[PDB]
Formats: structure tokens, sequence, C-alpha cells
């Protein structure tokens, strides 16, 4: 969306988070993931790989 | 908002944040209509999402 972003005045900077790779031989569970509609599916657990 | 000759100024209050993670659980204080235009009594509490 944009490489370089400022911080705008309607936004405050929670911090900023390290891209989580899966090696070929990896995989994680994301707890509270979202599904389509963009809300945090808490509870649940997504297994992810490949 | 200029404030008129007789509106005393108060604290300027935030519109809370409701991401569909949350809902807001309020109790109105007496009858009005919402917003969203429901009758609510001098005490039910219900719930706002982002629906």
């Amino acid at each position: 969306d944009t490489e370089a972003h400022v911080p705008d005045v309607y936004e405050e900077v929670l911090g900023v988070v390290p891209i989580t790779t899966l090696g070929p031989r990896h995989y994680c569970v994301i707890l509270d993931p979202m599904g389509p509609d963009g809300k945090n599916q808490l509870g649940q657990k997504r297994v992810v790989k490949g | 908002y200029l404030p008129a000759v007789f509106e005393e100024v108060l604290d300027l209050v935030d519109a809370v944040i409701l991401t569909e993670k949350t809902a807001l659980h309020l109790r109105a204080r007496q009858n009005f209509k919402d917003l969203r235009g429901v009758a609510h009594r001098t005490g039910e509490e219900w719930l706002v999402t982002v629906q």
C-alpha cells in the first residue's frame, strides 16, 4: 500500500511487526485469526504451513 | 461549534471505538431515541456493535 507511511494525525502507531515467515519445514498456529470478514475470530486457531 | 450565549461548554466527548472484536455495553439514563431510531427506556441495557 505505502512503503513509507507518515503517521497520520488520525492514527496512533501501536508498533511495527516483523514478518513471520514459515520455512519449507515449518508450521505456526495463529491464535485468534480473522476470517474473510476482517474480524478477529478469537479462540480459534489456524495452522499455517507450506 | 461557536457556543451560544447560553451554552455552557462541557468536555469534548469522543466516539468510543467499536470494532467487531468489541461491543459497547451501555445503560440508557432516561427515555430517548438513539441515532439509529430505537426507543430506549430509562435503564434498559443493550449493545451497539459494528452492525
